[PDB]
This record gives structure tokens, C-alpha cells and sequence, in this order.
């Protein structure tokens, strides 16, 4: 019931900047292979242990926010569902650890060789201590997403990556296989150390606060190019069918002439003296006409993407001459221009970029087909082992490679423009990658409640490091997290991305900054003014009026304020040294204003938003979802039913819901060796608990799931379905296999409605409520469920010491959605009974106060801790890896609320 | 009942015999991972004199077993442990203990 | 005195917008012709807060208070209420000259200590 206290450790996570995933024609592979070098563990800092783990993580939900969390604190790899680590005891997935036996079992002690084998063709997480087989591996795991090598380490630490190559030496033999980790790096990045997705890093001036990182996916690595099978071939196309391929028949054998690859008549092509400028006759007939039909597959390209002829002017074909340069004169069947000669003609933009999309569709056809022969990716080139440096989507390709395809297509289009036949743009059709995750975009920070201002001028700086989408100004301290910045009434802020003010809407004021500029903004409670000026000048609006905003009520006071989009670094600087503001003494100083923090001693603490779903009881002024607490009649059970207030009108809310009770069950310490009156000596002894929810008339099955939840559930879908549900099967076996322990660790247990509704031809509306039953068994662990009153194949087996929250998930389809029935089946006791202690042996069933529908919030407040662990990331030598160390102790309070096991 | 896993081995030759006092740092915490004791917050060591039975009996025959500078965890069972009539106020009646012990001297 | 004079006549006032209005100055465009060229109703015919003496004034007014110590603050206000009592140059120097002493003290006030501080960090600043 209380809250507990402890003192606890800041602990952090580094990552080298390698991803690898599993998809549909992905051009990665499927197996890799890292290992970790253990320098200094010192074993006790501090009072609390020392932390220490090796593992796999993934990149949609691993993002180890430092400070407080899940259990008490301190989280890192193997404290969620989206990593799975390695401590040298123990294997952590879902904040669970588990022994494993190892030929010397100890923990992490200095100079410890840790392997980690990874299998995405088929799940498979195994370790290997000293090279010795650790007995156990995390298998059937979701592969969504993107799988990397994390290190979690606390202070104190001193330790090592090994990747391969002269990123590591392995010091071992991998298992075959399994590719080692330093050939996943892309092209257009250098391997690197990073932490996981941070909101501060250190700079110059001071700290900088980072918004949110843009995320490699999977999906970026399968090529999808246009069809080009499909397309009957045009008349006009073909009537210009030879010219298009006479001129890119030797274009690429046109640079090398007059050089050391200068061509000879004893021989052809492909012998260190390529050219054969004279003619493709002389050349092979197969790859002949195939350039022919590859010149009409570059027009194909172009009729797919939207490019069509028009011929208007003199032709080319006339005022077009052939120019016997001095240079790529040769004596085998006279001397020309390698392919067909052309004069001054050039190229609009519109051309460029449509050259640009269709280099693009011949490498990702050219890498399509490579994979379809089975090649894939690896940054150092193996022709026996066929892998490739550039066998990644053009979009990942580098820019010399870029160049080196768009500079030949790009000849080819203007041999194309030279004959005067219009190249056609397409229609514009404007699409987002990522349109789902719309909250995981913006960070916003703000000072806390306590540095309220109500009265004087005040001022402080915003260096812009970058110029993307990143907002600063003021707001009231009940500023929403989850919504926009100016969206409201809450906020006066100054969107200078593009030059506008906004509260309440969006209209320009002033002018975009650029990279460096300072935002220096004003506020004056007395004149009810707030000012924005940009590198010390005054910003002007589209009127003469030279202040931003006027008429502002006091209220409850004024909050300096600031949001940054994706990928975006800004330097706040709220003026605790009046000595390190740059624009003071242009702008304010004369004025009356003062620093916002004048005279303060530590630090101004900020809270940001954290972009972490949790689970919140529904406010009563919530304008679309109210719960009502009905009273339990002689013949119902108390219901908690969930009624729609909107449903059907305008401006209606309709989303993936989530609600959970707000108290929990827990399982027991130790497992069970191997009318409708209860009886009373069945029921006073039983350890069965049933609740019934009854999906209400008019609300679809198909879009409902109920079941539990434990307490770490933070799956935030708009397109949520039991696919998507976090499972993971923990194996363990002797030395030789013989598997004897497999369990399965998951977040969420529910079901889905729609394998309760019979499969009628029409009407889904029910004329029957469904019933759906939910049975637990505490001295068991096993959990049942039942559709109208006959059971389902389905069941659930969980270990002990489980907390579960009775949780279900609905899109709403109708006015009255859900109903929680805290009803009794026979010999069964209720929930009422299950949940409250002094309750044990009531049958009867209650609904006390504390017990309430909570539904899902997407975003929370946070506090920004005021020190942050000091961790050295460097190479430590071509033949050692990569060292990581971290030497100053940080040491937090952490409140943990026992119920939500979180602190 | 004691179950003792080794977490980090120490000597393994020199055992706790009678005579001499054991020296240790521990961290005892409830079955449910809620820690209720620890040595390293009073930040002192805490000298018990095996043998005479001062100590809860579980922890005192589950140290005999390690060994000098050995870092291990202990399982004692209610019945080795305080069981129906617990500690007051600290302990749950009837609860299974886990012990982080360490033995860094033999004084 | 510009400004003080522009104050003092009514008449002077009277004509300024009489001039706009005849020649038809839009007060506008010579505030944000600047702005404007960083390629960023009520008062359009005249109105006094577009007056370019006046706007002058304003602009050029930080200039002359960086001249003014932090100290001379409390003498400010006195010299205001006597010219609200209508007085003179010369009898607002000769009070000043009487109530000297009565200057702002650093230690008394949190704020003129940074203020202090900054406003002797100038290297054009003279301690006498």
C-alpha cells in the first residue's frame, strides 16, 4: 500500500550504429555474430550492485529513457519485451531473469569473452561465455523492426566491442554462418558509438537538447521498383528505338579511350582495353540487341513513371554531327566518337530529378534480381561468397555511385531532349513514409511548475543548431503534452521554421532563422506583451506593429517553453549566467528586462515530454469516453460500462482504445504439485477467479480483445491486432540439447472477439450480446477463457509471482461499447475476492472505489535529471575494437508505487 | 532447506570454521525482489560469530558452505527463517528470504 | 531637443501630419523597408505611432540609456516628477546637483549588483 524508497543507480545503454532485420526480399542477412571484451568491473561502486548486460535490442520500443521506469529502476537491456540480454546468471527479457548453466557460471568478471549469435531466418538468440555454450536461447520473437548490438552498463565500467574485421578479432571461431557485425555498416555511414534515443548531449556553450531520431526501418531495405513488364510498346517509341541505344552502346567506353584501356583489334570488351568504338556489329549479338531492348526498358521506365513524347522543333538528326576528335582516334575499322555524337543541348530541372528516380528504378531492379540469385549485403566485397558493397536501395546507396548511374541515363535523356521529343513530368502525389507513430515527432521541454513567472520582464535565448521544424516561446504551466504548440490557448510560441507566430492557429511573423541564429525571446506581464527578436533584431510582423503578441491575460503565469521535430538540436539557454547571453546587451538590457534566472543557484529543471504510453485513469470531463459505475441489483453484478458520448455526431473521436482496471492479481509464490449454489467447501478453498465482459449490441466483434495485461504493457497501435502482441519462448536444455525448460514470456494475453461470432453472411450486428468469460487460477497459473458459457481451445499458462491487469481493447462501432460484469461463476470466487486482501473469503461481489476503467494515455510529462552519466566512447585500436568507459558514480531516489510495479 | 548459487567464486580452500568470527556484506531481499535489508546502506561490515547461533539459522549454515571472498545467493526457506511468527513489522509471516552474501574477510 | 521641441509646439505637431497628408506619406514602408528586403485600415491616412520623429526617437533611445549608469536610476525618477512639476533645465541640473548623494546603492539591491557588473564590463568604461 505504501510507497517504498530506495537509492539507485543511473544506468545507461551504447550502441555501435549497425542494424540488420529480416524481410520480404530484403537485401540483408540473416545471421550475425558480436562479442564484448569485460577491462574493469568494479563490483560494488555504490551500494547497489553493479550493472552489467550484453544483448539484442529493437529499434520500435527500446528506448531505455535514463532514471525511473519498470520495476525499480535502472532499466536496460532485458527490462522490456524489445531487447533480450546477456548478464553472465541470467537471461533478461520482460524485466525477468532466468539462471542459466554455464561450464564456470559467475558473473561478468574482467577479461570474459561474451559471443552473441543472432538468427533472423529462424528466432534464435544464443550466447557463448569464454566460448563455452550457454544453455538457453530466446526463440519465436517478433522480427519487426530492426535487431542491433546494446551494451547496458552502470557506473564504474570499463568495456569492449568486437565486430569483426578491424573492428574486432573475435579471439574464437564464429559459428559458420554467421556474418561478423562490421559488414552490416551502410555506405553513406562510418561505424560508430552511440546511446539510445536521447533528449540532451553535451555541447560547447552548454547542453543541447535533442529531438526525436529518425529510425532506419526494414522496409527501407526491400528495392520496390515500378513494374516494367506490362507496357505494350508505343509507335513513336519504337520509331526512335536505335538512336537511344547507338548512343548508349558505347558511352561507357567513350572515357577510357587515349588511356592505358585503349583498345586493341586482337581482342574485345572486358580485356583491360575495353572500347570497340567502331560499331555494335562487331560486337556480340546477344548483349547487342539486349542493349537495344534495355534502351527501350530505360522508355519503358519512362511510360510506367509518366513520361510520354511530343516532337516539335527541327530535327536534331540534321543540324547533328559526328566529330573525329584527335582523341579516340584508332586504327581498328576507322576512328568515331564511342557512342553516337551530340551537340549543345541541355537539361531542365524536371528532367534531372525524373533521371534521378529512373537511375533509381534500374539499381533496385539490378538489386532485386541479385537477391532473386541470392546475393546480399556486406560493406567489404566477396564475389565466392556473393555479397556485394552495393547491394542496398539506391536511397542508401552513396553519392558516388549515385553520380556514376545518374551521369550515363543522364547522357541518355538528353540524347533523348536533343531530338526536341518533350519529356512529360507526372502528376505530384504527396506521401509521408511513417504516418502512424504521429506522437513519436515532437519533444517539448518547458521549465517546471515551480519557476512560474506572474510579473516584470523577462528574457532568455534559443540557439537554433538546426533549421528544421523546431518551435520556442511561452506557455501556461497546463500546457497538454500531447498536443501541438499553438494548436491551443496554451501556448504563445513562435514557430520560426518558416516565419509564424502561433496561438490557436498560424499566421507569419518575421523571418525563417538559419543554422547558429539565437532566438532571444521577450516577455513583459506588465505592458502583457511578448516580443520574439532574432540575432538581436526586433522581428517585424506583416503590419507595423512591433510586438508578436498583445492582450495577454496573466492567468496563472508564464512558462519559457521550446519543441523540437525529428532529428533537430536546440541550445536553450534560459540565462543563468547573465555573463554567457550573447543578444542581452543588443536587446533587453536596456530595456527593464532581466534574465529568467537571474539569480539562481542550480540549474532550472526542465520537464520534458515523454513520448512513453501509460496507463491513466479517464478524466470526467473527457468529451467522447465516460465510464459509468453501475450499482450490483439482486440479480446482476456490479458492471463498470463504457459508453460512447459522441458516437455518430461531428467532430467525433473514433480510435484503437486500451483499458485496464486499475488493480491488479497476482499469481502465487508456489505452483500446485502435478441451482448454481456454490458449495460452500469448494468455494471457501477454491483459487478460481472469473469475470464476464459483455460487448454490447451494435459494437463489432471483430475489433475487440479481452484478456490481461501485465504491468509493462506500453503498445500504443492504431492498427492493433493479435499479431502484433509481444510473445517470446525462453528454451533451456542440458549441454547437449534436450530441451527441458520452455516457457513464454509475453506482455498481453487477450483474444480476439472475432473468434467468438459465428461466421454469419450478413448482419454482424448481434442480436446477442457476447459474453466473453475470463478464468484465472492462482495456484496454478493457468487462465481460461469462454464464449457464451462453452469454453475455447485457447489457454494460458504463466509463471509465478505474475501481477495481471484485466484489460480489454475496442474500436468503438456503437453508443454503448463495452460493460465490465465483476460477476461469479459456480464454485468460482470473484475478482473482488481476488484483488483486495481483507476480502478472501467474500463471495459476494463488490466494486470499492479504487477499482476503475484506466484507458491508455499516448504521451507523459518527465523530469530531466540534473546530471547524466559520463560515458567515453572511442576506438581503442584496430586489433582491440571499440572501448566504452564510465568511471563517476550518479546516484537517484526512486519512488516505486507497488501496484503499477513501476518507480 | 538452503539453496546457494555461486554468483562470483572466491577462494574455495579456506572455509568458515569454528573459532573464527565471519565478516560479510549482504542484501537480503523478500521473495517478491522488494529488498528489506542490506549492510552496504549502513555502510559497514557486519562481523557475526558463526557458531553461536545469534544469527537466523538459515543464513548461518548457508555461510558455512561458500567460502572466503566469494560473492553468493542464498535461498532460506521460512523453516530455516523467522516462518509462522515472522518479524515484526519487517517480514511477512511464512516467507522465503534471498541473501546477496558476500564474505570479503575472514576478520 | 529635436524631440523636446516637437513636444513643446502644438503647432509644429499640427503640421507634421499636415505634411503627410498633402504628400501623401505612408509611414509605413520606412519601418520594414529593411525587413522587407530580408524578404520576410485605422492609422493608414496618418497616425502618431508611425510618426518618424517619434519612431526615430525610440529607435535611437537604447543608444543614449547604455550612457546612463545603473546608480542614476533613482535620480531619474526625481528629475521626471520635476518635470512634471514643470521645471527647467537649469532647476532640474541645480536638484540634481542638490540630491547627489541619494544614488543607488549595489549591495542594497540584488539587481544592480549584475547590473553593476555588466555595465563596467564595457572596455569603454572609465571608472571616473
Amino acid at each position: 500500500l505504501l510507497l517504498q524508497t530506495n537509492l539507485i543507480n543511473y544506468v545507461t545503454s551504447i550502441r555501435p550504429n549497425i542494424f540488420v532485420g529480416r524481410a520480404e526480399g530484403s537485401t540483408q542477412y540473416g545471421k550475425w555474430y558480436f562479442e564484448v571484451m569485460v577491462d574493469e568491473v568494479v563490483p560494488f561502486l555504490t551500494a547497489q550492485a553493479t550493472h552489467l548486460r550484453v544483448g539484442w535490442a529493437l529499434t520500435e520500443g527500446y528506448s531505455p529513457y535514463p532514471g525511473g521506469g519498470e520495476g525499480w529502476g535502472g532499466n536496460g537491456v532485458g527490462d522490456d519485451l524489445y531487447s533480450y540480454g546477456f548478464d553472465g546468471l541470467h537471461l533478461w527479457t520482460g524485466h525477468v531473469a532466468r539462471p542459466v548453466t554455464s561450464p564456470g557460471q559467475h558473473l561478468l568478471a574482467p577479461e570474459d569473452v561474451v559471443s552473441c549469435c543472432l538468427d533472423l531466418s529462424v528466432p534464435s538468440i544464443s550466447f557463448r561465455i569464454n566460448g563455452c555454450p550457454v544453455q538457453g536461447v530466446f526463440e519465436a520473437f517478433n522480427l519487426d523492426g530492426l535487431f542491433f548490438p546494446v551494451v547496458s552498463f552502470s557506473a564504474g565500467v570499463k568495456v569492449r566491442f568486437l565486430l569483426g574485421g578491424r573492428h574486432g578479432e573475435f579471439k574464437f571461431l564464429p559459428p559458420p554462418g554467421y556474418a561478423p557485425c562490421h559488414e552490416a555498416v551502410l555506405p553513406r555511414e562510418r561505424l560508430r558509438l552511440e546511446p539510445i534515443k536521447e533528449y540532451r548531449r553535451e555541447g560547447p556553450r552548454g547542453p543541447h537538447l535533442v529531438g526525436p531520431s529518425r529510425c532506419l526501418s526494414h522496409t527501407d531495405f526491400v528495392p520496390c521498383p515500378v513494374d516494367t513488364v506490362q507496357i505494350v510498346l508505343p509507335p513513336h517509341l519504337e520509331r526512335i528505338r536505335e538512336k537511344l541505344a547507338e548512343n548508349i552502346h558505347e558511352l561507357w567506353a567513350l572515357t577510357r579511350i587515349e588511356q592505358g584501356w585503349t583498345y586493341g583489334p586482337v581482342r574485345d570488351d572486358n580485356k583491360r582495353l575495353h572500347p570497340c568504338l567502331v560499331n555494335f556489329h562487331s560486337l556480340p549479338e546477344p548483349e547487342r540487341n539486349y542493349n537495344l531492348q534495355m534502351s527501350g526498358e530505360t522508355l519503358k521506365t519512362l511510360l510506367a513513371l509518366g513520361c510520354h513524347v511530343g516532337m516539335a522543333d527541327e530535327k536534331a538528326e540534321d543540324n547533328l554531327k559526328k566529330t573525329k576528335l584527335p582523341k579516340t582516334y584508332m586504327m581498328s575499322n576507322g576512328y568515331k566518337p564511342a557512342p553516337l555524337d551530340l551537340s549543345h543541348v541541355r537539361l531542365t530541372p524536371a528532367q534531372t530529378t525524373l533521371v534521378d528516380r529512373l537511375a533509381e528504378n534500374g539499381h533496385n531492379v539490378w538489386a532485386r534480381d541479385r537477391v532473386a540469385q541470392g546475393w546480399s549485403y556486406s560493406a567489404v566485397q566477396d564475389i565466392p561468397a556473393r555479397r556485394n558493397p552495393r547491394l542496398v536501395p539506391y536511397r542508401l546507396l552513396d553519392e558516388a555511385t549515385k553520380r556514376s548511374n545518374r551521369d550515363s541515363l543522364c547522357q541518355a535523356v538528353r540524347t533523348l531532349l536533343g531530338y526536341g521529343y518533350n519529356i512529360e513530368p507526372p502528376d505530384q502525389e504527396p506521401s509521408q513514409v511513417e504516418n502512424q507513430s504521429r506522437w513519436d515527432r515532437v519533444r517539448i521541454f518547458r521549465a517546471e511548475k515551480s519557476y512560474t513567472v506572474q510579473s516584470g520582464r523577462w528574457y532568455f535565448e534559443f540557439e537554433a543548431v538546426t533549421t528544421g521544424e523546431m518551435r520556442v516561446g511561452w506557455a501556461r504551466p497546463e500546457l497538454r503534452p500531447d498536443v501541438e504548440l499553438g494548436a491551443d490557448e496554451l501556448a504563445y510560441v513562435f514557430n520560426g521554421h518558416r516565419g509564424q507566430r502561433w496561438h490557436l492557429g498560424s499566421e507569419p511573423f518575421g523571418r525563417p532563422w538559419q543554422s547558429g541564429d539565437v532566438v532571444g525571446c521577450m516577455i513583459d506581464l506588465t505592458e502583457n506583451t511578448i516580443i520574439f527578436t532574432l540575432n538581436g533584431e526586433v522581428l517585424m510582423s506583416d503590419s507595423g506593429s512591433e510586438t508578436a503578441f498583445r492582450e495577454i491575460e496573466i492567468g496563472d503565469g508564464f512558462l519559457p517553453v521550446c519543441s523540437l521535430g525529428p532529428g533537430q538540436v536546440g541550445h536553450l539557454n534560459l540565462g543563468q549566467d547573465v555573463s554567457s547571453l550573447r543578444f542581452f546587451a543588443i536587446c533587453g538590457l536596456q530595456e527593464g528586462f532581466e534574465p529568467f534566472a537571474i539569480n539562481m543557484q542550480r540549474p532550472v529543471t526542465t520537464w520534458f515530454s515523454k513520448s512513453l504510453p501509460q496507463f491513466e485513469p479517464v478524466p470526467p470531463e473527457h468529451p467522447h469516453y465516460e465510464v459509468a459505475r453501475m450499482d450490483g441489483t439482486v440479480d446482476t453484478p456490479p458492471c463498470l460500462r463504457l459508453a460512447h458520448r459522441t458516437w455518430g455526431s461531428q467532430n467525433s473521436l473514433v480510435e484503437m482504445l486500451f483499458l485496464r482496471l486499475s488493480l491488479p492479481v497476482q499469481f502465487h509464490q508456489h505452483f500446485r504439485c502435478t441451482d448454481n449454489r456454490d458449495d460452500p467447501e469448494i468455494i471457501l478453498n477454491t483459487t478460481t477467479y472469473y469475470y464476464s465482459v459483455r460487448v454490447f449490441a451494435g459494437q463489432e466483434p471483430s475489433c475487440v480483445w479481452v484478456g490481461w495485461v501485465t504491468p509493462d504493457y506500453h503498445q500504443h497501435d492504431m492498427n492493433f491486432d493479435l499479431s502484433k502482441v509481444r510473445a517470446v519462448t525462453v528454451t533451456m536444455g542440458d549441454e547437449q540439447g534436450n530441451v527441458h525448460s520452455s516457457l513464454k514470456c509475453s506482455n498481453c494475453y487477450m483474444v480476439w472477439g472475432g473468434d467468438f461470432v459465428s461466421p454469419g453472411q450478413q448482419g454482424r450486428i448481434s442480436h446477442t450480446d457476447l459474453v466473453i468469460g475470463c478464468l484465472v487460477d492462482l495456484a496454478t497459473g493457468l487462465m481460461t477463457f469462454t464464449a457464451n458459457g462453452k469454453e475455447s481451445n485457447t489457454f494460458f499458462q504463466v509463471e509465478p509471482n505474475t501481477k495481471l491487469f484485466p484489460a480489454v481493447f475496442v474500436l468503438p462501432t456503437h453508443q454503448n461499447v463495452i460493460q465490465f460484469e465483476l460477476g461469479k461463476q459456480k464454485n468460482i470466487m470473484p475478482l473482488s475476492a481476488a484483488m483486495f486482501l481483507s476480502e478472501r473469503k467474500n463471495p459476494a461481489p463488490q466494486c470499492p472505489p479504487r477499482l476503475e476503467v484506466q484507458m491508455l494515455m499516448p504521451v507523459s510529462w518527465s523530469r530531466m535529471p540534473n546530471h547524466f552519466l559520463q560515458v567515453e566512447t572511442r576506438r581503442a585500436g584496430e586489433r582491440l575494437g571499440w572501448a566504452v568507459q564510465c568511471q563517476d558514480p550518479l546516484t537517484m531516489m526512486a519512488l516505486h508505487i507497488p501496484e503499477e510495479n513501476r518507480c | 532447506g538452503v539453496e546457494i548459487e555461486t554468483i562470483s567464486p572466491g577462494d574455495g580452500r579456506t572455509f568458515p570454521k569454528k573459532g573464527q568470527t565471519c565478516v560479510v556484506h549482504y542484501t537480503g531481499m523478500l521473495q517478491n525482489g522488494k529488498k528489506f535489508d542490506s549492510s552496504r546502506d549502513r555502510n559497514k561490515p557486519f562481523k557475526f560469530r558463526i557458531g553461536k547461533q545469534e544469527v537466523i539459522k538459515g543464513f548461518e549454515e548457508g555461510a558455512a558452505q561458500m567460502s572466503l571472498g566469494q560473492r553468493a545467493k542464498l535461498t532460506c526457506t521460512p523453516d530455516v527463517a523467522y516462518g509462522a511468527t515472522g518479524h515484526p513489522g519487517v517480514i511477512p509471516p511464512n516467507a522465503t528470504l534471498i541473501f546477496d552474501v558476500e564474505l570479503l574477510n575472514l576478520e | 531637443e529635436i524631440f523636446i521641441y516637437w513636444s513643446k509646439s502644438h503647432n509644429f505637431k499640427r503640421e507634421e501630419q499636415n505634411f503627410v497628408v498633402q504628400n501623401e506619406i505612408n509611414n509605413m514602408s520606412f519601418l520594414t523597408a529593411d525587413s522587407k528586403s530580408k524578404m520576410a485600415r485605422r492609422g493608414d491616412r496618418y497616425s502618431v505611432q508611425t510618426s518618424l520623429i517619434v519612431a526615430t526617437l525610440k529607435k535611437m533611445l537604447p543608444i543614449g540609456l547604455n550612457m546612463c549608469a545603473p546608480t542614476d536610476q533613482d535620480l531619474i525618477m526625481l528629475a521626471k516628477t520635476r518635470y512634471a512639476l514643470k521645471d527647467t533645465d537649469e532647476e532640474v541640473r541645480e536638484f540634481l546637483q542638490n540630491n547627489l548623494h541619494l544614488q543607488g546603492k549595489v549591495e542594497g539591491s540584488p539587481s544592480l549588483r549584475w547590473q553593476m557588473a555588466l555595465y563596467r564590463g564595457l572596455p569603454g568604461r572609465e571608472e571616473d
